[PDB]
């Protein structure tokens, strides 16, 4: 990245916004993050598609619970050789805590981890 | 001594057996809810106005449901949000690990978080 041109997907301001929003729990800050991301001019195919419907809006309470959606995301594998063991363990702990499925990767796994703490 | 209480209840049941045999029945289910077996005797020497115990013997016909009948087990009760938790938190009850859950709560839902 340079200030001349060649727009990228991750710049400084967006990174800082995401980090502050995730460390401060301010969901309004995350909404500002999402508005900052979606506001950039087209860069991918998925920025050339609009979505519409025909029925009436439905209040947000009727939408299924948050946990039934969080249990759908997964964390793709990342080899223990690439990133330090601390990050691997933190990702595993968090994902197995919310209930989703984390991934190990190619670098295998330490046997002493095969039991809960 | 507990033997005293055991003997006391044995004696009570024995007397009940004897009087029920003398009455002309065979079990307790045959007598619960019947008031047409009682009668009133008064004290004529006291001359007081006879206590009108008649309303205490008023017998209303039960229809099809027996006077003593009762269903088995406790009466059911609708389920709250707690059920939705005990299905999504089963890893806790099988391994014992930390858990963080999130939900929307309406006012109709009652006693959120007692079954767990």
């Amino acid at each position: 990245f340079r200030k001349s041109g060649d727009r990228h997907g991750w710049e400084g301001g967006v990174i800082h916004t995401l980090q502050q929003a995730v460390t401060n729990d301010s969901y309004t800050t995350f909404k500002k993050y999402s508005e900052q991301v979606n506001k950039r001019p087209p860069m991918q195919l998925r920025d050339l598609l609009e979505l519409r419907s025909t029925k009436a809006p439905v209040p947000v309470d009727e939408v299924e619970s948050i946990t039934a959606i969080r249990k759908r995301f997964i964390t793709p594998g990342m080899s223990m050789g690439a990133l330090s063991p601390e990050a691997h363990g933190t990702l595993n702990v968090a994902m197995n805590r919310i209930g989703a499925k984390s991934d190990s990767g190619e670098g295998g796994e330490d046997p002493a981890r095969f039991r809960p703490d | 001594t507990p033997e005293k209480v055991v003997n006391l209840f044995t004696f009570l049941a024995e007397e009940v057996r004897e009087i029920l045999a003398g009455l002309g029945f065979r079990s307790l289910n045959e007598v619960i809810g019947r008031t047409d077996l009682l009668h009133q005797v008064s004290r004529g020497a006291e001359h007081l106005d006879d206590l009108d115990l008649n309303p205490r013997l008023a017998q209303v016909d039960p229809g099809e449901n027996a006077r003593y009948c009762t269903l088995q087990g406790r009466n059911e009760v609708p389920d709250t949000l707690d059920a939705r938790i005990v299905a999504d938190a089963r890893p806790l009850f099988e391994e014992g690990e930390k858990m963080q859950l999130a939900y929307n709560a309406r006012n109709t839902q009652r006693a959120i978080g007692t079954r767990l």
